């Protein structure tokens, strides 16, 4: 599913991470965006054997499982396919994992290069929250 | 190497007057940080107009492009960032530049609902019916988005 802005902004809403860990919505916006397009179905093939998966592209060394990357870790203990539904919910759940403290959406590098300082709260305006 | 990652640094920071020493200092304009982000990339992003002017007398490149293929005209028009889309255009940006994810500046300032800047992109020459990587125009996203304005805008062209 691809989503746009404002019913991406809805859905991770709903599922709890306006102010996680202190990052307000509009950084989780804003991240999808750069990191998948707003696609759940997104995925990278890295050198390193791993994939990333679904809206915040998230890795099937250290946080899911997908079956074919070696070193497996599974921190959030999920099997990657989970990570490509047209629910965000298992995303969401991984994503509050990998964040576990108010630095941790360094977890994403174009988060930090392209969303860190910015305005955050454009992204989830207009959208009738 | 040093200026250069220096002034990296301060055109993200707005740190008017050491982009000006840097500059008077030798410092490589178009210096890249990890990402591909030149000072101009990221003054753009930032919404820093004094810098963006000063790095653009400075022979900064209008249309350089960072690991994913952005240009300082799709932060800025993604950003809200009017005067500085201006600008970047005065100097040459390429109005219908695509990145690495099949966006152009008008679906980036589209997507935010930055009507000012549609326009402004528009008048510069942007396809109005450039299809995003999911065959999206920024017709279609103002309408996902339900931001009636900006469909009023672009449904007549």
């Amino acid at each position: 599913k691809v989503f746009g802005r404002c019913e991406l902004a809805a859905a991770m809403k709903r599922h709890g991470l306006d102010n996680y860990r202190g990052y307000s919505l509009g950084n989780w916006v804003c991240a999808a965006k750069f990191e998948s397009n707003f696609n759940t179905q997104a995925t990278n093939r890295n050198t390193d054997g791993s994939t990333d998966y679904g809206i915040l592209q998230i890795n099937s060394r250290w946080w899911c499982n997908d079956g074919r990357t070696p070193g497996s870790r599974n921190l959030c203990n999920i099997p990657c396919s989970a990570l490509l539904s047209s629910d965000i919910t298992a995303s969401v759940n991984c994503a509050k994992k990998i964040v576990s403290d108010g630095n941790g959406m360094n977890a994403w590098v174009a988060w930090r290069n392209r969303c860190k300082g910015t305005d955050v709260q454009a992204w989830i305006r207009g959208c009738r929250l | 190497s040093d200026l250069g990652k220096k002034l990296l640094e301060a055109a993200r920071a707005g740190q008017d007057d050491e982009v000006r020493i840097l500059m008077a200092n030798g410092a490589d304009v178009n210096a890249n940080d990890e990402y591909g982000s030149t000072p101009l990339h990221l003054a753009a992003l930032m919404g820093h107009l004094e810098i963006v002017e000063v790095l653009l007398k400075n022979g900064a490149d209008v249309n350089a492009e960072d690991t994913v293929g952005d240009t300082p005209l799709h932060l800025a028009a993604l950003n809200g960032h009017l005067e500085i889309v201006e600008v970047l255009l005065k100097y040459g940006a390429d109005v219908n530049a695509r990145d690495s994810w099949g966006d152009t500046p008008l679906h980036l300032a589209a997507h935010m609902g930055h009507l000012e800047i549609v326009e402004v992109l528009l008048k510069n020459g942007a396809d109005v019916n450039a299809q995003d990587k999911f065959g999206k125009t920024a017709f279609d996203i103002s309408i996902d988005n339900g931001n009636e304005d900006l469909a009023e805008i672009l449904q007549k062209l």
